């Protein structure tokens, strides 16, 4: 259910 | 001046606006997709598991949510 | 003054611009290679809605 | 042949 696509990592 | 300057600023900020709007719609198409292949895991079609593979790749600066 | 940190708001934003096409490049690149096997795969009702999904068109796009 | 998917202006 939760999506898996990556996103943007924090700096 | 400043004038110019918040000219910039006015602009600047209108550009990361429509690219927020850009961003947001290839992304919606990718979880809509994502959608497709979560409910179709059933099928156990490679095709859409080939589809899988690309929609979870990284690249440099993006991770997997967690 | 208000120069130095008007200067400071364009260059975060200068920032931002950059990060958000990086940002967009990594997903539209994703569509295509997905629209990529799709047309190889022309002739079922699964891959095409996923061709449903990439050419869905909103206010603001235009299919090239 | 080519990409179909939308792009803004």
């Amino acid at each position: 259910k939760p999506s898996k696509i990556p996103t943007p990592q924090r700096k | 001046e400043a004038a110019e300057l918040m000219q910039q600023v006015n602009v600047l900020k209108l550009t990361v606006e429509d690219l927020e709007k850009e961003r947001d719609f290839y992304f919606g198409k990718l979880r809509n997709i994502e959608l497709i292949c979560q409910e179709n895991e059933g099928e156990n079609d490679p095709v859409l598991q080939r589809i899988v593979d690309i929609l979870y790749a990284t690249d440099e600066g993006f991770v997997i949510p967690d």
